């Protein structure tokens, strides 16, 4: 089976080097084009360039010109973006693709995500939220846990050790400061609250910080 | 330098409908050499059609790609619950190779309100200094929303957070969090802390407020 | 990969003298190898395939006259200054209108004029260029043993009955050595860097299709073109227009798509298909044959003791042998079959000879059905396969009476001269003496002449014959051949040789 | 313009169907022929001059067949 | 040194410098380092002989480092000719070019 | 095609001193043809040097026109509140013709901290619907000021129209009126009132407030 993999995700700071591997398997590494493709966090693929694989001859795009530097082993089939001078915009998904040629791109790198900014890693700061007379909706108390302030990315956040799956909504850890925080929610019904214990349960395995808050009345 | 533009953003669709993405050359004829890529969240891209024409192997013939050189649209005659995705299209015809802005495949379904859940900085937290006011609006189909700070009558729009689910993998509703963070001293100066929620099934923000006073 | 129904299928006639040979092998044509000791291989090109291309240009065959705006000004104003000059997407053109004073001027005659209209293009070409390691060349070699109309068509089979091959060869991986299996191993060294000249042309693609085409003529092509990257073009003017300027008024008109001319423009031209990769069909490479390793199985087998019968019918591939399929009664396989190529009954004595070398049964398998081809002589002949009582014969003639196949091979002579110029006396394989300077006598005769007025199509040197044979007519004689050189051959063959 | 100064010929190794093959019989005769019989006007004034000058005979009239196509397409 | 006993590979595709000679340098997965590198100018596989001459003169791997990049240049003759790198299993080779 | 700047944009000034008003040619060698104007507010601008090195007949020779070609200067050696005036130079030696962004000349003088005063909607306006709280600040200098309307602790830019005077020609300040205009249902629905004010003069703002509960 053709399948392109690469480097993984690699947290880094502004100014630094970072150099994304592409190991080709399943096919011939010379005979097609291999490609780079950057998917910025938000946005969709921009295609950052191709290296050519039979001369190892690297072709960027106008923006990824110069920054970035496509090479490639050739005996174990590896491809290669190294970019250099590693920005906050050099933070992104990262593909490598390999030519179909004039039909494009066939496969993909697993993809490899590099993150380059300052911070280093911290704890969350857990709250359990409490609902108040307005936050309880039917039957349902709704309740939640602030996870705040850690870098980097993720915490896990499960609530009475995951016993609460449905009712729960992790929402989205994004930056603050270069530190994340989410705000998790469980919806459980005020028969089970605070009745039934509900904390949530936090690990940051990169602080390598279990955080458990059980939610209680306010 | 060619530019492709992939019409919608996103589909609402029940599964096994219809739901033609199009796309577009802008520039030459691009002719065959425009492809599809699934894209699903946090994957690699999958190609699906080549030429414009062709599907790959691996995606079944649901997938059609159509249109030549400069107009083209990706249809799935069956879009599925697998099918949903984000999909992109790549014209070849020229280095610089390109993507234009995806279409995205949403299930479609009842519309929902969100939940609306307000919950005060923790005690946790107001020791520490920090006040954030979580609004967790929840279940709430379909992602058009939107969250509004009230604070002590007048409207804050400063330390609002925004986390929100995706179309929500059981009821495909969405499910949103809003996270006023206020320092507890102004948490403090102004009392009445609301977050009014807007969305298409409420003519109205769904509202959740908490004066500090009360309790 | 093999040469069966092959449409140019043409015979490699065993020396010996070396178990290597080098070839000229083809995309078209099956070159078919009889040898002694050898079986029957079969040799040709599957095809040309360049992986990967890099792009030497864009041009922009069908343009678009966007925002076109005219900056006028009076007479004596001078230079018209329109600021889209800052603009490379507006195409500015400076000009005037002369001028009255019913239009917007106090003075008579004269005026000025700047131009802009925004150039776009519709439409846009590219050609691309090949390196030669992206090169690939895929033979298809087979041997013909024991075989049936499918397996032998079949590339699958003869895969694993080891008598066919497909490779590649690359100026990385200049030789193949491949596995015969009973018949052992044989291989290829080829001159990847020299099967064509990478940059003698461009690969251009108009619409989805591309085109070879000359880079020298590629650059020729004048129309707007590209970085080949993205941006910022050259004549991008010439597929728009102007006109006259009516008080301001003057307009650009992008010319009608060119495409068809594009087309048009390309004659010699090849199709060329991109898949993962262009897939050149035209052939010309040179590659070595080993045959050391290449065995015989069926030198153990004696004579097959059952009856032979026509599963096919004696018929002629069009190269002058004929062949069979032979079901086979006997279960006595695996069994050498006796056959030969007789004329007459009246003499068990062959006459031609085994285009298919070891007539085997291959398995114990009865009525077991055998493709084979044989060589019949010219005239008529019978096929005697088998001895005694069990031979079915059946009558067979080739008209091509011993004469014409001596004229034909001559004339192809020069039908094997040009066209393939000094590579004409490659023909003259395992060289020497007069192939050795024969293609050292056309290597600047080649090099020279025919090419150094080149750039002649058809009539142009066409009609060159009889206005050089006239001056034959009226001239010295010593001079008269010597004025006789240029007009006949490598001028009229050619010239003849298309005739049509 | 795009329509001339055709590729053609390639040449190139090439045993095969060149692109547009068949285009190249006709092209150089005809569309000149099309033109002088368009022109018989012009065919016979251009062809005595060819017997006016040289005064060789069969040389007087080669100058004709190549003039009476060149006035075509220049 | 001996001859470097394993296989070579082409760190990079031979390239001639446009100076007339060609220059390859040579991923060599002998760990055999360090070791005299063969590989000569040759016209034909079936011949072994030198044709072109060694640009760099005794090729040498400088390490026992397998795969180790080794950049070395020879001359290609007139015309047509390989380079076989290596003996044997163990000869790579490239058919590359001099017009000259 | 050639760019002109002359600083400084203003100048306060004694009246007498020397205040040289640089003046810079962006393009070529303009070399002769830069012209010096004084606009006065509200007039066709006076020219006042020609060449750039001459004076015109009806300004005085306190006016010195100097500097060559890529650079000029409009120097007086006594300004004068009479020079007190917009000065322009202009580079002629290219059509276009164009100006420098211009000096002005300020006389200088003691800072004065801005009078400043918040006046209510009156009733005559708030009987009208519309309510309006103005907050004159009178005769500061210099004319750096900002003005910023709070409500009930929280900030508000909205129905903010500001007025000001220019050097005050007596006592050569700036006066300025800060304006708070409000809905008489907002301005009702809110209640502090305040036009705070950091002046050069003061390290703080100059706060002046009331609230509609306030008399």
């Amino acid at each position: 089976q053709v399948q392109l993999m690469e480097s993984g995700p690699e947290l880094k700071k502004p100014g630094e080097t970072v150099k994304i591997s592409c190991k080709a398997s399943g096919y011939t590494f010379t005979d097609y084009s291999m490609h780079w493709v950057k998917q910025a966090p938000g946005k969709g693929l921009k295609w950052m360039g191709w290296i050519n694989t039979g001369t190892g001859e690297p072709t960027f795009a106008a923006d990824f010109k110069g920054r970035f530097a496509f090479s490639l082993e050739t005996s174990a089939s590896t491809a290669y973006l190294q970019i250099n001078n590693l920005k906050n915009e050099d933070t992104a998904s990262y593909f490598c693709a390999r030519g179909v040629g004039l039909y494009g791109v066939d496969y993909w790198g697993q993809g490899t995500s590099v993150t380059v900014s300052s911070p280093k890693t911290t704890p969350p700061s857990v709250y359990p939220l409490a609902p108040v007379c307005g936050d309880t909706t039917g039957s349902m108390v709704t309740l939640g846990c602030l996870v705040k302030g850690y870098f980097p990315e993720p915490v896990t956040v499960t609530w009475n050790s995951g016993s609460l799956s449905s009712g729960v909504h992790t929402f989205p850890a994004v930056l603050q400061s270069d530190l994340y925080t989410l705000s998790s929610s469980v919806t459980v019904p005020s028969s089970t609250w605070p009745s039934e214990t509900v904390t949530c349960n936090v690990a940051h395995p990169a602080s390598s910080t279990k955080v458990d808050k059980k939610i209680v009345p306010r | 330098d060619i530019v492709l533009t992939q019409s919608p953003a996103s589909l609402a669709v029940s599964l096994g409908q219809r739901a033609t993405i199009s796309c577009r050359a802008s520039q030459s004829v691009s002719t065959s050499y425009m492809h599809w890529y699934q894209q699903k969240p946090g994957q690699p891209p999958r190609l699906l059609i080549y030429l414009v024409s062709n599907l790959e192997s691996g995606v079944p013939s649901r997938f059609s790609g159509s249109g030549s050189g400069t107009d083209f649209t990706l249809n799935i005659h069956p879009v599925e619950a697998e099918d949903e995705a984000t999909y992109y299209c790549q014209h070849i015809r020229e280095l610089t190779r390109s993507e234009a802005g995806p279409s995205w495949l949403e299930i479609k379904r009842a519309d929902a309100a969100p939940t609306v859940s307000i919950f005060p900085p923790s005690s946790e937290q107001l020791t520490s200094g920090g006040a954030s006011v979580v609004c967790f609006l929840n279940n709430f189909y379909p992602k058009d929303i939107n969250v509004k700070w009230k604070i002590d009558g007048s409207e804050r729009q400063n330390g609002v957070l925004n986390s929100w689910t995706d179309q929500d993998s059981k009821d495909s509703t969405y499910s949103m969090s809003s996270t006023l963070t206020l320092t507890k001293d102004e948490y403090e100066r102004h009392n009445s802390y609301t977050c009014e929620a807007t969305h298409k099934t409420s003519t109205s923000p769904i509202v959740k407020s908490f004066n500090r006073n009360e309790c | 990969f093999n040469c069966l129904g092959m449409g140019n299928r043409d015979f490699i006639e065993g020396a010996s003298g070396a178990t290597w040979v080098d070839l000229v092998l083809e995309g078209d044509s099956c070159l078919t190898i009889m040898a002694n000791d050898k079986p029957t291989l079969d040799v040709r090109m599957i095809n040309i395939e360049a992986s990967q291309l890099a792009e030497v240009r864009s041009y922009c065959y069908h343009a678009s006259v966007t925002d076109i705006s005219t900056v006028a000004r009076c007479p004596m104003t001078g230079e018209a200054h329109n600021e889209k000059r800052a603009d490379s997407s507006y195409v500015c053109k400076q000009g005037f209108t002369d001028r009255g004073w019913g239009n917007g001027c106090g003075l008579f005659g004269k005026g000025s004029i700047d131009t802009c209209a925004k150039f776009s293009c519709t439409s846009k070409a590219i050609g691309r260029t090949i390196q030669p390691e992206n090169i690939k060349y895929e033979v298809g070699i087979f041997v013909h043993g024991t075989t049936t109309s499918e397996n032998h068509g079949n590339y699958s089979a003869q895969v694993g009955a080891s008598q066919a091959a497909k490779f590649t060869v690359t100026p990385n991986a200049p030789s193949i050595t491949l596995k015969l299996g009973d018949y052992g191993e044989v291989t290829l060294d080829c001159e990847p860097r020299s099967g064509l000249n990478t940059e003698a042309f461009y690969v251009m693609t108009v619409g989805s299709k591309s085109f070879l085409v000359h880079r020298e003529w590629f650059h020729d092509l004048a129309l707007p073109w590209t970085p080949p990257s993205s941006t910022a073009w050259r004549n991008r003017e010439l597929l728009m227009e102007f006109e006259e300027a009516h008080a301001t008024k003057q307009s650009v008109v992008a010319l009608g798509s060119q495409e068809g001319g594009l087309h048009q423009a390309l004659a010699g031209a090849i199709v060329v298909e991109y898949s993962s990769s262009v897939k050149l069909t035209s052939g010309h490479l040179k590659c070595r044959l080993k045959m050391d390793k290449l065995a015989l199985k069926g030198t153990t087998y004696g004579m097959c003791t059952g009856k032979f019968s026509f599963a096919k019918n004696p018929a002629d591939t069009g190269h002058g042998t004929v062949v069979i399929e032979l079901s086979y009664s006997g279960s006595d396989g695996p069994c050498k079959i006796p056959i030969v190529s007789v004329a007459s009954l009246n003499d068990m004595t062959p006459v031609g000879r085994l285009v298919t070398v070891n007539p085997f049964v291959a398995t114990s398998s009865a009525n077991s059905k055998v493709l084979v081809e044989m060589e019949p002589p010219f005239g008529d002949s019978y096929i005697v396969v088998g001895r005694g009582d069990k031979q079915i014969n059946h009558h067979w003639h080739k008209a091509g009476s011993t004469l014409g196949k001596a004229f034909l091979t001559t004339l192809k002579g020069a039908q094997r001269l040009a066209a393939l110029g000094d590579t004409a006396w490659d023909f003259g394989s395992i060289g020497g003496v007069f192939n050795s300077i024969g293609k050292a006598v056309h290597q600047v005769f080649g090099g020279a002449f025919r090419t150094l007025f080149g750039g002649m199509s058809w009539i142009t040197q066409g009609l060159m014959g009889a206005l050089l044979l006239w001056m034959g007519v009226n001239a010295r004689d010593r001079s008269i051949a010597l004025a006789f050189l240029a007009t006949g051959g490598v001028l009229l063959f050619l010239a003849t040789n298309v005739h049509a | 313009s795009v329509s001339v100064q055709t590729h053609g010929e390639s040449s190139l190794v090439n045993k095969t169907e060149t692109w547009l093959d068949s285009t190249k019989a006709t092209r150089y005769l005809m569309k000149t022929e099309n033109w002088i019989i368009r022109n018989p006007g012009y065919a016979f004034l251009a062809a005595v001059l060819g017997w006016m000058l040289g005064s060789n005979n069969g040389q007087r009239v080669v100058f004709t067949i190549l003039l009476l196509l060149v006035a075509p397409a220049y």
